[PDB]
C-alpha cells in the first residue's frame, strides 16, 4: 500500500471518516453538517502527513466541540463554516509549505523516501573560512559533511564532491572556487539508510550553485544517484516521492531514466500538473536547472 | 472461606463485569485447590486483595453544569482564562453529546505553574478521584504493567494500586512528567502506555500480573509533560497539547 | 478445492488504512477476525504458553483465539512485525517462524 | 549466484496465472515474452557493468564477497591542483577510502609504493605520482580474509 | 461425569485428530484417577477445559 | 503399576543398556513409593515417560 | 513486629517530621505483609532502618 494525494483525502474523509467519528460522538448529520470546503482547507493547511491519522484527530476535535454546542451550548444544529472553523480548531499553524521561496544560492530541494512517507527536505552548504587565504595557496578545499551522516553517506558525499571538482574545470576553467576553499555541507536527517545515496544527485547541484553563486531555478525538485563519471543510477520508492513532491507545490521534477517505467504505473490523476524530465547522463540536468 | 466471603459480599456490592466475575470464579476455584498455609497462597491471597480491592463499577457522578465548574476552578485558580475556557469548552461539548467521553490532555510550561494544582482542582470539580503517577525517567515495565505474579516479590503495575486506593471505577488519573519516560530496549514502557491510551483498547486492558481484563473506559486520564516536542510521535499525535 | 492458508504482508506509511482492510477481508471471506499486536514483544511464552507445570501457566495468546473464535481456520492478524523484540533473552522472532 | 530470487519470480508469475484461471478469462494461460511484462511488470536490471568506456583511472576488480562474488569497480582521482609550486618537493600523499579495514591499509601503502617505483623505472620524465595528492576508493564487500 | 460429558458432547461435534482424541481421553482418564480435591486435579481440570 | 507396566513391556522390546536399565528400575521403584496424586509424582511420571 | 517496634520506640523518643511520621507509618504497615524470605523485603527493611 502507498500514501495519498491531497485531493484523494477529500473523497476519503467525506464518506469513510466523517460518519465514523460522527458515530463516535453519537450525533447524526441533521445537526452537525461539515461542508467540503472545511475539509479542503483542513487537509491543505493543517495536516501535511501521508497518513490520514492526523486529519482523523482534527475532525474528531471538531465533532466533539459540536457535541458540546448541542447538549448545553446555544445552537441546536452547529453549522461549521470556514469562517466559523477557526473558533473550533483554532488558528492555522502551517501555511508556508517549502520555507525558502527565493532559494538563495547554494540551497536545493531534494526528495527523500523517509521511513514513513516522503518529505521534501532541503540541502544546504556554505563557506567556513575566508576564501582568498593565499592568492598562491594550494590546499585542498576540504569538505565537511554534517547532518547525521551514516558512513555510506560519507563515501557518496566524497564521490559527488570529486565529480563537482571535475565538472567545473570541464566547464569554466577560470573559476577555482571549489578546490581552493573549505565548505560545510548539511543534509537533514530522515532518509532511511538504503536510499541514503539517493540524495546525492542533489548534492552536486548544491555545490555548483554555490560555485557560480547563481540561484537554482525555483521549485525544481530533483533526485538521483551519481556515478563519479556523470552517469546517473536508478532510485527506489518513486510513488511516495512523487506524492511528497506534489504536496509541496513542486512544478517540475527530474528522475533517472531507468525509472521511466515505474513512474508511469501511477494513476493518471496523481500525475497531473507535474512536468517530468527523465535524464541519464548528468550533463543533461545542468541544462534543465540553471540556464 | 473467610477471605473469600468478605471479598464475595464485596463482589455483591460493586458491580463487577460478568466476564471478570467468572474469571475470579475459576481463580477462586484454584484458591480452593491452593493450600491454606502455602507462600503461594500468600501471594495469591494478596493477589485477591489487589483484585477485589479494585472498584468494579463504582461510578463517581459528575456535575455537568458549567457554572459549578466556573466556581470551583475560580475557588482555587485565578485568571488564565484561556485554559479555563478550554476546560469550559471541554465540559460544554462532553455535556452536549450525551455520555461522558474520553480525550487525553496535557499542560506544559515552566515548573510550578500550577499544572498539578489545576489537575486536582479539576478532579474535585468533576468529582473524580485523584492519583498522581510520575513517569519521568522510568524504565522498568514492572511499575506500569506489573510483574507476571509468578516472579518472586511480584506486584501489579501502579494502575492496579491507584484503583485499589481511589475506590471509584472512573477516577482522574494524572500521569506526571511523560516527556522524560525511559524508552529503552528492556521493554519500553512508553510503548506499553499505548494500551492504556488507546481509546478502544483501554476498555479491555490486561496486564501480566493479574490476567483479567480491566475496563478503564470511564477513566478520564490526564498526562503532564514539560515540553511537547520530545514525546514520541505515536503518543504525541493523539492527545491535545494545551499550554 | 479446499480453503488454504497463505501468508501475506502489507507495508507502508502508518495510517494508510492497513488494519481496516484486514477486517474488511475478514467479513469478506466470512472467517472470524482476531487482532494480535506483537509490537515490542519479547515473551516467547506468548507464542507457546508455558509448560502448565510452571506456576500461573496458561496457553499462548493464539490458543485463546481458538477458544474464543471457535473456528479451525480464523484470520490471525499479527501486527507491527518490524518492531518485534529481537533480543538475547530468546528471540520470539525465531519462535514465530 | 543463488536461485532464491528466481524462485520468487516464478512463484509470482504462477499465482497470477491462477488468478487468470479460477475466475478470469483464459482457460489456459500461455506465458510468452511479449505477454510477460504484463504479469511480472517492467524490467528491473538493465545496465549491467556501470561504466562501459571506463574513463581513466577506473578498473574492474573481482571480489569474493560474503555471498557469491561481484565485480566491484575501483576508482581514483586528484584532490588538489597538482602544480601548486613548480619547484615543490612534497610527497604526493594518498588518501584511501571506502570503510577500509587496517590490513587493507597496509596493502594499499605497499601497492602505492610499487606504483611510485615502477614509474621512475619506466618513464622518468613523468612525475605525476610523487608530486600530487590522490584520493582512492575501494568499494566495500570483500570478506576480510 | 458432568464436566467430562459436556466436554464429551463438545468432542462429539468437532472431529478431533485421533492423536488429540486419545490425548483428551487419557487426560480424562487421569482426571478420573486424580482426586477431585487436589490442586493438581484443578490444574488438569483447567487444562481439560 | 499400570503406567509402569506399559513402560515395562515397552522396555521389553527395545534393548536398553544395563546402566539405564538400573536407572529406570530404581526410578520405577521410587515412583512406586510416590503417592498416586502428589505433584512430584506427576513430575516423575512425565519424566519416566 | 520487633523491628517495627524498635522503630516505634525510637519514634517515641525522636520526633520524626510529620511527613516522615506518615512515610514510616505506611512502610511499617508494608513490613508485616512481606515475607522474610522475599528479596524486596530486605531492601525495604534496610530502607526503613
Ligand atoms: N493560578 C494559580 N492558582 C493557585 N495556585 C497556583 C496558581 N499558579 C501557580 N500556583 C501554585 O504553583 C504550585 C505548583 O503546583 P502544581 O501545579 O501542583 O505542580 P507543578 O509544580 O508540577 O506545577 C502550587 O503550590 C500552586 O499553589
Ligand atoms: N481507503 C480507506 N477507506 C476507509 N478508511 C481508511 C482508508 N484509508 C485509511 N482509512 C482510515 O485509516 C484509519 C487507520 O487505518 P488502519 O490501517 O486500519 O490502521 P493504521 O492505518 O493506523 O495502521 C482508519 O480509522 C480508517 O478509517
Amino acid at each position: 500500500v502507498s500514501g495519498y494525494v491531497a485531493q484523494e483525502k477529500l473523497a476519503i474523509a467525506e464518506r469513510y471518516l466523517v460518519p465514523q467519528a460522527r458515530a463516535l460522538c453519537g450525533l447524526d448529520e441533521s445537526k452537525a453538517k461539515l461542508s467540503s470546503d472545511v475539509l479542503t482547507l483542513l487537509i491543505k493547511q493543517y495536516c501535511r502527513e501521508s497518513g490520514v491519522r492526523n486529519l482523523q484527530k482534527q475532525v474528531e476535535k471538531v465533532l466533539r466541540k459540536s457535541a458540546y454546542k448541542i447538549v448545553s451550548g446555544e445552537a441546536e444544529s452547529v453549522e461549521v463554516t470556514p469562517e466559523n472553523l477557526q473558533d473550533f480548531v483554532g488558528k492555522p499553524v502551517f501555511t508556508v509549505e517549502r520555507m525558502y521561496d527565493v532559494t538563495p544560492p547554494g540551497v536545493v530541494m531534494g526528495l527523500a523516501w523517509t521511513a514513513m512517507g516522503g518529505s521534501t527536505l532541503f540541502v544546504e552548504t556554505s563557506l567556513r573560512r575566508p576564501q582568498d587565504k593565499d592568492a598562491k595557496g594550494d590546499k585542498d578545499g576540504s569538505l565537511e559533511v554534517t547532518g547525521q551522516l551514516g558512513e555510506v553517506m560519507k563515501e557518496s558525499a566524497r564521490i559527488a564532491y570529486t565529480f563537482a571538482r571535475a565538472f567545473l574545470m570541464q566547464h569554466a576553467p577560470a573559476n577555482d572556487y571549489l578546490v581552493t576553499s573549505h565548505i560545510h555541507l548539511h543534509v537533514p536527517e530522515g532518509a532511511t539508510p538504503k536510499d541514503g545515496p539517493s540524495a546525492g544527485c542533489t548534492i552536486v547541484t548544491a555545490l555548483l550553485s554555490l560555485a557560480m553563486g547563481r540561484p537554482v531555478r525555483q521549485n525544481l525538485a530533483m533526485t538521483g544517484e551519481v556515478s563519479l563519471t556523470g552517469k546517473i543510477l536508478p532510485v527506489g520508492g518513486i510513488k511516495e516521492k512523487t506524492i511528497a513532491a506534489k504536496r509541496a507545490g513542486v512544478t517540475c521534477i527530474v528522475l533517472p531514466a531507468e525509472n521511466k517505467k515505474d513512474f508511469y504505473d501511477l494513476a493518471a490523476f496523481i500525475t497531473e500538473g507535474l512536468e517530468v524530465h527523465f535524464v541519464e547522463h548528468y550533463r543533461e540536468i545542468f541544462d534543465i536547472a540553471f540556464p | 472461606d473467610a477471605i473469600e466471603e468478605k471479598f464475595r459480599e464485596r463482589l455483591k456490592e460493586l458491580v463487577v463485569p460478568k466476564h471478570v466475575m467468572d474469571v475470579v470464579d475459576e481463580e477462586l476455584s484454584k484458591l480452593g485447590l491452593l493450600d491454606n498455609h502455602s507462600s503461594e497462597f500468600n501471594v495469591t491471597r494478596n493477589y485477591l486483595d489487589w483484585l477485589t480491592s479494585i472498584p468494579w463499577g463504582k461510578y463517581s457522578n459528575e456535575n455537568l453544569d458549567l457554572a459549578r465548574a466556573q466556581a470551583v476552578l475560580e475557588e482555587d485558580h485565578y485568571g488564565m482564562e484561556d485554559v479555563k475556557k478550554r476546560i469550559l469548552e471541554f465540559i460544554a461539548v462532553s455535556q452536549l453529546r450525551g455520555s461522558t467521553q474520553g480525550k487525553i490532555l496535557c499542560f506544559y510550561g515552566p515548573p510550578g505553574v500550577g499544572k498539578t494544582s489545576i489537575a486536582r482542582s479539576i478532579a474535585r470539580a468533576l468529582n473524580r478521584e485523584y492519583f498522581r503517577f510520575s513517569v519521568g525517567g522510568m524504565t522498568d515495565v514492572a511499575e506500569i504493567k506489573g510483574h507476571r505474579r509468578t516472579y518472586v516479590g511480584a506486584m501489579p503495575g501502579k494502575i492496579i494500586q491507584c484503583l485499589k486506593k481511589t475506590k471509584t471505577e472512573n477516577p482522574l488519573i494524572l500521569i506526571d512528567e511523560v516527556d522524560k519516560i525511559g524508552r529503552g530496549y528492556q521493554g519500553d514502557p512508553s510503548s506499553a502506555l499505548l494500551e492504556l491510551l488507546d481509546p478502544e483498547q483501554n476498555a479491555n486492558f490486561l496486564d501480566h500480573y493479574l490476567d483479567v481484563p480491566v475496563d478503564l473506559s470511564k477513566v478520564l486520564f490526564i498526562c503532564t509533560a514539560n515540553v511537547t516536542d520530545t514525546i514520541p510521535e505515536p503518543l504525541r499525535d493523539r492527545m491535545e497539547m494545551i499550554n
